[PDB]
């Protein structure tokens, strides 16, 4: 999956870890670009082991990966809405700075319903949607910018049986829909297995 | 005598608004008469993405023509998916209703200074104003801002001719994730009342009907 062809938001369900850490080694491997990981898990669980066998940090092609990932653990809606205030702010800034090479920007998200969940549980049901909606719509429009000086695409993994509406449309008892099949209706633009 | 009106025929067959051209998958719905005079047009569907009806309805354009898509839901100004007779209102300021309603307001006042907003030369006519999605801008709160928000449209429609397309996602939405939340739509009467056509969109075959 090369960067160019990312939707705004993307669903990656169950990535194995090499063909996380493949991807990953692709795209922050392209020149003439600035091509960065933003990886938010609430779980801290990047397959550093695996990375560090695939993409060794020994080898001098690899310094300007290991230096263009970031890590961030992220508990619930409230600290993610402030990481993508902190993005937005690198993109804006990198677009006025461009004028005053290209930044590339992938935001992965792993963990967003457990996010989701925590802070259902310190607020309402409401304000949660309400902070998944506006943060989701955010990051849409700004991968949507037409700008070429920077850019983001978002990508949210999700265990396979989180998306059991996916899978069974192909072709169970539920009440109503986990997050992933949620944002699988209403706020991503495609899902790839 | 003074009383009399004598109304030349072309006064009947000449408009200053816009009308909706109902796609074949529309046709049917309503009688002659009201498909002849269609301003105002709701869609209720569960497709993200526009299903290919409501896309009929849109890029209706011919030669001049444009609609103005406000995209909430950053679909339509896609880079791919942009087409030659729609101008297009994707921005952070226009992702809620009270961003929504500053520039449909602009739009009233001054055109020109709303749609330099859009990156728009001004050789066209603004054929009508497309709005996706509602449902991402939802107590008597939201009564009172749908009623504004229809009275803006309205005096849109009133002043510039266009006619208006908006679109929302059906109740299933609102349940929200895991129903922890808990017409086929979660919109105010006070919204719902000002359609001329309401229709709902229920999915493998897609059926659309009236309501």
């Amino acid at each position: 999956m090369e960067y160019e062809d990312l939707e705004l938001i993307t669903i990656w369900p169950s990535p194995t870890k090499n063909k996380l850490c493949q991807f990953i080694k692709q795209n922050l491997s392209k020149e003439h670009v600035v091509t960065q990981l933003f990886f938010i898990d609430a779980t801290s669980s990047f397959p550093l082991s695996q990375f560090q066998k695939l993409v060794p940090p020994t080898l001098p092609e690899n310094v300007r990966i290991y230096e263009n990932i970031r890590i961030n653990t992220c508990l619930d809606l409230e600290e993610l809405s402030a990481i993508t205030v902190k993005l937005l702010q690198i993109l804006s800034m990198n677009k006025i700075n461009a004028q005053r090479e290209p930044l590339k920007i992938i935001l992965y998200i792993n963990g967003l319903e457990v996010m989701f969940r925590n802070s259902q549980f310190k607020s309402s049901p409401q304000r949660s949607h309400e902070l998944l909606r506006d943060t989701l719509l955010k990051l849409r429009v700004m991968g949507n910018d037409e700008n070429e000086n920077a850019s983001i695409r978002t990508l949210l993994e999700f265990p396979k049986e989180q998306l059991l509406d996916y899978y069974l449309k192909k072709n169970r008892i539920k009440n109503g829909d986990s997050l992933a099949e949620y944002i699988w209706k209403y706020y991503a633009d495609s899902l790839f297995e | 005598l003074k009383n009399i009106r004598i109304y030349p025929l072309s006064n009947f067959i000449t408009s200053t608004k816009n009308y909706i051209n109902l796609p074949n998958e529309l046709r049917n719905l309503i009688s002659e008469e009201q498909e002849s005079k269609l301003g105002f047009l709701h869609i209720i569907e569960s497709d993200f993405k526009p299903s290919v009806a409501l896309q009929k309805l849109v890029n209706c354009t011919t030669g001049d023509e444009k609609i103005l898509i406000i995209d909430i839901v950053s679909i339509w100004s896609q880079q791919k998916q942009r087409q030659h007779g729609a101008i297009y209102m994707n921005s952070l300021s226009c992702i809620n209703i009270t961003g929504l309603i500053v520039f449909l307001e602009l739009l009233y006042d001054s055109p020109m200074d709303a749609l330099r907003r859009c990156q728009v030369n001004f050789n066209f006519q603004l054929r009508g104003i497309v709005i996706d999605n509602l449902s991402f801008l939802n107590d008597v709160i939201n009564l009172s801002k749908f009623e504004k928000l229809f009275k803006i449209l309205r005096k849109l429609r009133e002043f510039l001719g266009c006619w208006i397309i908006t679109k929302s996602f059906p109740t299933d939405f609102y349940n929200g994730i895991e129903n922890t939340l808990v017409y086929p739509t979660k919109l105010p009467d006070s919204y719902m009342k000002g359609m001329d056509l309401i229709i709902y969109r229920e999915v493998g075959r897609p059926q659309y009907r009236r309501i």
